[PDB]
DNA sequence: TACAGATTTTATGTTTAGATCTTTTATGCTTGCTTTTCAAA
DNA sequence: TTTGAAAAGCAAGCATAAAAGATCTAAACATAAAATCTGTA
């Protein structure tokens, strides 16, 4: 037959239709699932193996980046709180949601992992009943539905499409008995992103934590606490509850903790350094390694005030670490293959790295035709200030600065090039030479926003930048700024 | 049946067929009104509970198309020379009889309170306290599931 | 005449004829207008000879 | 080989586009009036630019 | 309820011809029998020959666009006139296929719309006679490769006065592509129906350039050369020949009617000799007698009836100045051939075949033998000035032609097939004891129907109308106390006399008859509302007689 | 029971019909001023 | 034959309707691999 069009690249998986409802006659005919050799858990890691055919030079400064990397000293009460409301609903075989909100890297996924962990344990020692951790994050998803995908997958060992995976969950939550069954702890990550416009996943996940026989603990890590009140209806608020934890930034002293704690071993302690390779060990010459308490103190108390967020703090001082070990490594010639303080000095060269801005120095380091444009388009807005400026007479009013600073030294030996490239067999042309170029180059970096045209002339142009910031760069110019 | 647990809107009627057909006999395959209206006859009470009855509802499309399931349903329940009983529940001459349920006063929370923790042998809060949080969680357009929060919180 | 497009009007696609908010317009040029006025003897450049 | 009804639609088509309707009466109004009724003056200037 | 419906079938509970019992319903139902049949022998005389008359048509026009189109450019032909309902077929000739594509405005959003119809078109075609490829020009590059043929592609543009013509011109640019491949030609057929001038100024002057190098016009109307139309009608004149007459009324309606008609005028012709012929059928008790076997059943009513006939009127007070003897007159005196009919085919065989007139319409040439100008016909030629001896006719205006006869007096062809839709709705509303009889009897003489009444003062209103104003000027000529006396005459309804009982009834009730005849008029288009949620000016959108 | 074939389910791509919202331009009412033909002296 | 004066026309201003189209989505139209039903051998 001839195919009106040709669909020559599907990729379908292996994945089952029919749903857990129909798997046995009855809910009598349900065994005990707990006694399956597929429920409830019961390959790819050598191909990015290989030989080492060297010697690594660890350098005295390695072991304080390695340390300083994101692979629980002030989350005490938001731990207790999550461990003994899970320890609760697992204990007593009752189904509950817990909800965890708070910015970037507060420590919400490593205390929740924590807790899950001391669950397991204590599952280990038979104080509470055995239970099954899933984890879903909503933003490792391709397809939002994928999450009734992985979690049926997790708790049956099956491989269903989405739709048959959400009504097999269905049936297992609120049929099957309890007593064939085992407590399952959902851990949805990034709930934001599992948020959809008909918002049903979010009510099946809080909805099944309402039913008798689901034995289903959902702790549902969020970024903001008023998510279900500005996204969600009031069904799925309702079943999420009122009770919601909230993980504060962290102040500048639980900061200093975390930094000392990562370094509690690396720090005024002693390493054998061979210089002939830089190679150091910790326990030839003996160095003492110190990072100062006022470098730590000043990053804490600068992280603390931005953010509260670990990260950007244990980023900082391995960054610090980094520009320190570069110095070293520069003045003593180690390369690959008495006492070294990382100093406040390279603490604030990375709180400073961080918070420079490269548009100034961008804009002074540009030839003289896009200085002129962004020098027009300036003169532009303070002619008229309509704030958006047609090309057109951004072209005229460069011409007329031309033509008025005539007698300047630099203008008029500019001028035959700017209209002419030097030479004399080349007309005199409308646009300057490299019009379209600094043109695109400032839409390229952003300086610059132009409207959809098709007429050159007409066309509008806006600065996306902020205005002063650009007189800076226009009075930082000789040239511009004696005219 | 809880309608937004399944697939789509329009495959109810054989959600209703598989929730009342014997396993070991022929399981047909079910459309629309025509075919389950057709097998309710030769029949029994058949009641079915429909929890969230709004999401039948198609949020795309119109006016008119979005409302082609639940009035099917309605007519279903309807005509005669069948035995469908229809209860559904959403959230706040054939039309559906109306009850509304109404949000919970402080009183009824309390002895909502005082009938569920009946089973325990002895009640571990003073009676003011689950007073003053029944007052503070009725308010208007109360929810028992937030007093439930708050005493378990406590 | 509005299906040939000699007139025409505001909108173009699914038209409501019978809707009084919908106008109409002419749209051929004042050549082609020209020779169908030559070919009825209408003289319609009498119309137009005192008002510019 | 248009007909002569379209013909005549699209000529008075041709002068509803073109012309302004507050001067139609000044030039299309013939009747006898019984009622006491003053038609139109007429446009008074010229147009610069032919519409 | 299914008036609330958008639609319902409905298989009505059931517990024989048309025609109805003239002569005041003393006329037999065998009379209304052969009555019936009659009509049928007929209509089946004059359809058989339509059909043959309409087959020949798209045959010859097929046989012509076939010679036009089969003896590095398009071959491009212009169908002047088409409504684009010509099947056009390709002939079969070895090593070399030949493909009909046929394009639409519609199917025609874009040029690639266009290309991948086109394409998809072409293959599958070519797969129909004798992998899977991309709907795009290189198709026609690969043809001689994946088919082993020669290609021929005819593109028939259906409806191009309704087709962007951007999109066409960019079409046409992009088919010019196809010129380099040495093994396709492509023929280009444009319906065009209003002039071939207006899609001149419509295109670029390249692409003229391009189709101005090999192009040829092929007129086909409705009545080009008027020769299509005077078949239908010498086959409707042969069908009632001797039989029945055409008077001159009923062919210059025709005639002023096939005038105010383009495309589709040799439907309209026989749409109206059909009414008419029904209308003969349906109206006269003489018909009968058409057939010469149903003399016998003759009755007073019918020698009443033919009395008052002004020729036989003519006729006897011409005797006066100079039952079964007007029975046997009546018998004898229609028999003879009226031969306006056979001379009217012999002058349209004499100018067509002698003389090489060929631009003549019989219509105009039988409607001059029936009011007898066709000398004054003929001399608008100046090739039969040695004939006009020759084909002199004179009309005998025999007597009782009138029983048998189609003609146009009581305006019942206007009315039924040409209506003055507007003037009939505005005469209706304004004059409503044309259509309401004369016969609650005291309120229905002295207060009109509210419709009327509003179209009464509607139409002597500005065209701006303030509603309010409208409403008081309603009120003022309705009657106050006959309608209070109507509205209390229905005791059982307690509700309105609870309302009458206000001292506000009858503005009341003058709101409520007058909103309802506002949207009356609303929905029918009289008025138009100036804003959306402002409801108190209209506009006057409708004038009588105009 | 196994199995080839037919249909369903799930999943996605192609094209047309129509809705909504924004931006710019026509247009209708307001008000004051100048010209003009028509119903009485 | 005048009169004059009330209707008609001009024009600036300004609120507002509407034309045009950018952006988008529903629905009709279309294809397809894996799973599941289905009638026999
Ligand atoms: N209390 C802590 N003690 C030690 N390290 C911590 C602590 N809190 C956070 N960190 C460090 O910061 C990292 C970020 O923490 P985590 O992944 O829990 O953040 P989060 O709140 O889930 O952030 P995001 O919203 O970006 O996912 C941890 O992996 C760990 O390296
Ligand atoms: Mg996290």
């Amino acid at each position: 037959v001839i195919r009106k069009f040709t669909k020559k690249n599907v990729a379908r998986a292996k994945k089952k239709y029919t749903p857990f409802s129909k798997r046995f006659k009855s809910i009598a005919a349900i065994p005990d699932l707990t006694s399956l050799p597929e429920f409830y858990g019961n390959r790819f890691e050598n191909k990015l193996k290989t030989t080492q055919k060297h010697q690594i030079v660890e350098t005295i400064f390695s072991k304080v980046k390695k340390q300083l990397n994101s692979s629980l000293p002030a989350r005490e009460n938001e731990f207790a709180s999550i461990y003994l409301s899970a320890y609760s609903a697992i204990e007593s075989d009752s189904a509950t949601t817990i909800y965890v909100a708070g910015t970037p890297g507060v420590g919400k996924t490593l205390t929740v992992r924590e807790v899950v962990k001391e669950l397991l344990s204590s599952s280990a020692q038979r104080e509470i009943p055995d239970f099954l951790y899933v984890e879903i994050n909503g933003l490792k998803m391709v397809k939002p539905t994928d999450c009734y995908e992985t979690l049926w997958n997790k708790v049956s060992g099956e491989r269903l499409t989405w739709a048959a995976s959400m009504e097999s969950l269905e049936f297992y939550f609120k049929r099957v008995p309890k007593n064939k069954k085992k407590t399952i702890v959902v851990l949805l990550d990034e709930l934001d992103a599992m948020v959809t416009k008909s918002q049903d996943i979010m009510y099946n996940f809080f909805n099944w934590t309402t039913y008798e026989n689901a034995k289903l603990i959902v702790i549902a890590v969020a970024n903001t606490m008023d998510l279900p009140e500005r996204q969600l209806g009031n069904k799925i608020t309702s079943r999420i509850g009122f009770t919601r934890i909230m993980f504060t930034g962290y102040t500048h002293e639980e900061l200093k903790n975390i930094i000392d704690l990562r370094l509690k071993g690396l720090n005024d302690s002693f390493f054998y350094v061979d210089t002939k390779t830089g190679n150091a060990i910790l326990i030839v010459r003996k160095v003492r390694l110190r990072m100062s308490a006022d470098a730590i103190e000043i990053a804490s108390r600068k992280v603390a005030s931005v953010s509260g967020d670990a990260r950007r703090a244990l980023k900082v001082c391995k960054r610090a670490a980094e520009i320190a070990e570069k110095h070293y490594m520069a003045k003593h010639g180690y390369g690959y293959d008495g006492v070294q303080t990382v100093h406040i000095t390279h603490v604030m060269k990375a709180l400073n790295e961080t918070l420079n801005s490269h548009v100034i120095t961008f804009m002074t380091r540009l030839s003289f035709t896009a200085k002129l444009f962004i020098y027009a388009l300036l003169n532009l807005m303070k002619k008229n200030g309509s704030q958006e400026q047609e090309l057109g007479d951004i072209v005229d009013e460069i011409k007329l600065l031309i033509e008025v600073n005539g007698s300047n030294k630099f203008v008029m030996e500019i001028a035959k090039t700017l209209f002419q490239q030097g030479s004399d067999n080349i007309s005199e042309q409308l646009r300057i030479i490299s019009w379209d170029f600094v043109l695109n180059q400032l839409l390229d970096a952003g300086i610059l926003f132009k409207q959809t045209m098709k007429n050159d002339r007409i066309c509008c142009v806006k600065l996306n930048i902020s205005v002063e910031e650009a007189k800076r760069a226009m009075n930082e110019d000789e040239t511009l700024r004696n005219l | 049946i809880n309608c937004i647990s399944l697939g789509e809107p329009s495959s109810i009627f054989q959600k209703i067929f598989d929730s009342f057909q014997d396993l070991n006999g022929p399981t047909l395959q079910i459309k629309n009104m025509q075919h389950l209206q057709k097998f309710l006859e030769p029949y029994t009470t058949f009641v079915v509970v429909l929890d969230e009855m709004d999401r039948l509802l198609h949020a795309n499309t119109s006016e008119t198309q979005s409302v082609r399931t639940i009035l099917e349903l309605f007519l279903l329940a309807k005509l005669p020379t069948v035995s469908f009983v229809l209860i559904g529940m959403a959230n706040s001459g054939l039309l559906p009889q109306t009850i509304v349920f109404q949000p919970y006063t402080a009183e009824q929370m309390y002895e909502i309170v005082i009938q569920k923790m009946s089973s325990l042998p002895t009640i571990i809060f003073q009676p003011m306290a689950i007073k003053f949080a029944a007052k503070k969680c009725a308010g208007n357009t109360g929810d028992l599931r937030k007093l439930f929060d708050v005493l378990r919180g406590s | 005449l509005h299906t040939l497009k000699l007139i025409a009007t505001t909108m173009n696609k699914n038209i409501d004829y019978l809707s009084p908010k919908v106008r109409w317009k002419v749209n051929v040029p004042w050549e082609i207008i020209k020779e169908i006025s030559e070919s009825v003897h209408f003289n319609i450049s009498d119309y137009f000879s005192d008002i510019h | 080989d248009l007909s002569i009804i379209s013909k005549y639609l699209l000529i008075a088509s041709y002068i509803c586009s073109y012309l302004e309707p507050r001067y139609d009466a000044s030039i299309f109004s013939r009747k006898t009036r019984i009622i006491q009724g003053r038609a139109a003056y007429g446009r008074r200037k010229k147009k610069e630019v032919n519409p | 309820a299914d008036a609330q419906r958008s639609h319902y079938t409905v298989y009505p509970s059931l517990p024989h011809i048309p025609f109805v019992k003239l002569l005041s319903g003393k006329e037999s139902e065998v009379n209304v029998e052969k009555r019936w049949e009659l009509y049928h022998q007929l209509h089946s005389h004059f359809h058989d020959q339509v059909d043959h008359i309409i087959d020949n048509i798209e045959a010859d026009l097929k046989a012509e666009i076939s010679d036009l189109l089969y003896s590095r450019c398009f071959n491009t032909i212009f169908l002047l006139g088409s409504d684009s309902t010509t099947k056009i077929e390709l002939k079969d000739e070895s090593s070399r296929y030949n493909v009909l594509i046929e394009l639409t405005p519609k199917e025609s959003p874009n040029v690639r719309m266009m290309l991948r119809r086109s394409m998809y078109k072409l293959y599958s075609a070519a797969d129909a006679e004798e992998n899977d490829v991309s709907y795009d020009l290189s198709l026609v590059e690969n043809f001689k490769r994946l088919f082993g043929k020669d290609l021929a592609m005819v593109f028939n543009f259906k409806d191009v006065d309704s087709i962007n013509f951007n999109t066409l011109d960019n079409f046409i640019i992009l088919l010019k592509s196809a010129f380099k491949y040495d093994h396709v030609k492509i023929s280009l057929i444009f319906n065009i129906n209003t002039n071939l001038s207006n899609i001149e100024k419509n295109l670029r002057q390249s692409t003229i350039r391009l189709l101005k190098r090999n192009y040829h016009k092929l007129d086909v109307s409705s009545n080009k050369g008027f020769k299509y139309g005077n078949q239908i009608f010498q086959s409707f004149l042969d069908t009632v020949d001797g039989k029945l007459n055409l008077s001159d009324r009923f062919v210059e309606f025709i005639l002023s009617k096939m005038a105010n008609n383009t495309n589709h005028n040799l439907q309209l012709l026989t749409k109206m000799l059909d009414y008419s012929l029904m209308s003969y059928f349906f109206q006269n008790a003489f018909s009968v007698f058409i057939d010469p076997v149903n003399v016998d059943f003759l009755n007073d009513d019918y020698l009443k009836i033919l009395s008052r006939c002004p020729t036989f009127m003519f006729f006897v007070e011409g005797l006066i100045k100079q039952n079964r003897g007007l029975e046997e007159f009546f018998v004898e005196f229609l028999v003879r051939e009226n031969p306006i009919n056979g001379h009217a085919k012999f002058v349209a065989r004499f100018l067509e075949e002698e003389l090489n007139i060929t631009n003549f319409n019989l219509i105009e040439l039988y409607h001059n033998l029936l009011i007898g100008k066709l000398d004054s016909y003929l001399d608008r030629w100046s090739a039969c000035k040695e004939y006009k001896d020759r084909l002199h006719f004179e009309p005998i205006d025999t007597i009782f032609q009138e029983l048998f006869t189609l003609d146009n007096r009581s305006g019942l062809l206007t009315q039924s097939i040409f209506p003055s839709y507007k003037s009939n709705i505005e005469d209706n509303l304004l004059s409503w004891e044309q259509v309401l009889p004369s016969l609650s009897g005291d309120l229905d003489k002295i207060m009109a129907p509210v419709l009327g009444q509003l179209f009464k003062l509607y139409r002597e209103a500005n065209m701006t109308i303030n509603i309010y104003d409208f409403y008081i000027a309603f009120r003022e000529t309705l009657p106050k106390e006959e309608i209070l006396n109507f509205i209390r005459k229905d005791p059982s309804n307690t509700k309105l006399l609870e309302l009458a009982e206000t001292p506000d009834a009858f503005d009341k009730v003058a709101l409520i008859l007058f909103m309802q005849a506002i949207f009356a008029f609303e929905n029918m288009g009289l008025i138009k509302f100036q804003s959306t949620k402002s409801y108190d000016l209209v506009e006057k959108c409708v004038w009588r007689g105009i």
